[PDB]
């Protein structure tokens, strides 16, 4: 299996810079040219450029030309971004995508992108940064079931997106749903994640959600009890 | 820089073709056009290279052709899982995308909503402030009413309430927040969430 694993969300100022990293399993690094593309909220999909993590060299598209640059370190098979100068219509979910064929293929790396990491959004605001409160949502049986009860997490007043929950540190997934956030007018953002458990379970299992809003480097650990 | 409708539709089982026009520069001059399928919240997947070439374990529904300028994806017997943006993409002395085209299927039956209400919590209580938590779930088509009530009257003031959003099944999601202080909470009967989709309404009330 090929895997490629991005570093995680941030939030900057207008004129600071960003750097992503992209850290790649599964096949020879440096046998296959990583490009670095972008999409910003609700838009269409924006190359970057390439690089060839043999020999390291770089092309990049005119519109980022002098404001970008691309690295890797091939000890620890990990490609970089860095944008500098940011600006508020740097907006934008920030992929690694590897190139379909090795760079041995004729018309590489002009071809395709088979592999792509799982994305690191990058909000550039002059908005304060603001973490999250956490608060339990007690199991309730009365919606869902035959069986069984649905609790959560209720995750208020957070800015920049995004935020993630697991269930007892990934060890529950089936039956996890969690919501798109709202946009208060206050400006903050607020979500919630609920999972349906067994009603038979709910004296016996602890159930802890893991809150993660990588922004302002808060993680939260939340136990929600009957 | 390449040109493709924004969004197309067809029904289930038919076949759909999206174009995907170049100049004789790029399109017009090389085999190198891509094309990719992109679900909501996830990164796009490689579904056609070299005009016409398949991935391994990509669907042979999908095929693709160029003529000219132009270059297109073929989509046979269309289903519901076919719903997601699709770009193209070609050589151009760089990496040129089109602008994307969201395709959707025609068809699909009314699903009614599920509606969860969660009351305040101790803790947040405790913290001075009072939140209702309404989550709605697994409807289509994607357009919700929402309304709430203390005890039955109209309540407008401190609710957000968010945009329909296509989970993974194909159907909808929605959030509802009412924001109340803890004396608003603890001073009436009851509050209500009230979801109306497609004229069927579903009500979930409650108490201190």
């Amino acid at each position: 299996q090929v895997q490629l694993v991005q570093s995680g969300a941030e939030v900057k100022k207008p004129g600071a810079s960003v750097k992503v990293s992209c850290k790649a399993s599964g096949y020879t690094f440096t046998g296959y040219y990583m490009h670095w593309v972008r999409q910003a909220p609700g838009q269409g999909l924006e190359w970057m450029g390439w690089i060839n993590p043999n020999s390291g060299g770089t092309n990049y598209a005119q519109k980022f030309q002098g404001r970008v640059t691309m690295t890797r370190d091939t000890s620890i098979s990990t490609a970089y971004m860095e944008l500098s100068r940011l600006r508020s219509d740097d907006t934008a979910v920030y992929y690694c995508a590897r190139e379909m064929f090795d760079s041995s293929a004729d018309w590489s790396p002009w071809r395709g992108m088979v592999a792509w990491g799982q994305g690191t959004l990058v909000t550039v605001s002059s908005a304060s940064t603001k973490g999250p409160s956490v608060f339990p949502l007690a199991p309730s049986s009365k919606s869902t079931s035959g069986g069984t009860a649905a609790l959560g997490c209720l995750v208020k007043d957070y800015f920049p997106e995004p935020v993630t929950v697991s269930w007892n540190s990934g060890a529950l997934t089936s039956g996890v749903h969690t919501f798109p956030a709202v946009l208060q007018s206050s400006g903050l953002y607020s979500l919630s994640s609920v999972v349906t458990v067994p009603s038979s379970s709910l004296g016996t299992q602890t159930y802890i959600c893991n809150v993660n809003h990588k922004p302002s480097n808060t993680k939260v650990d939340k136990r929600v009890e009957p | 820089a390449l040109t493709q409708p924004a969004s197309v539709s067809g029904s289930p089982g038919q076949s759909i073709t999206i174009s995907c026009t170049g100049t004789s520069s790029d399109v017009g001059s090389y085999n190198l056009v891509s094309w990719y399928q992109q679900h909501p919240g996830k990164a796009p997947k490689l579904m056609i290279y070299e005009v016409s070439k398949r991935p391994s374990g990509v669907s042979n529904r999908f095929s693709g052709s160029k003529s000219g300028n132009t270059a297109s994806l073929t989509i046979s017997g269309l289903q519901a899982e076919d719903e997601a943006d699709y770009y193209c993409c070609s050589y151009a002395g760089s990496v040129a995308f089109g602008g994307g085209t969201k395709l959707t299927v025609l068809g699909q039956p009314k699903a009614a909503p599920s509606v969860t209400l969660f009351p305040p919590s101790s803790e947040e209580l405790q913290a001075n402030k009072a939140t209702l938590v309404c989550l709605i779930s697994d409807f289509y088509p994607g357009a919700v009413t929402v309304a709430w009530k203390a005890d039955s009257s109209p309540v407008k003031a401190g609710v957000e309430t968010t945009t329909p959003s296509k989970q993974s099944n194909n159907k909808y999601a929605a959030s509802s927040y009412l924001s109340l202080t803890p004396e608003q909470w603890k001073s009436h009967r009851s509050y209500s969430c009230q979801v109306t989709h497609e004229g069927s309404t579903v009500e979930k009330t409650v108490a201190p």
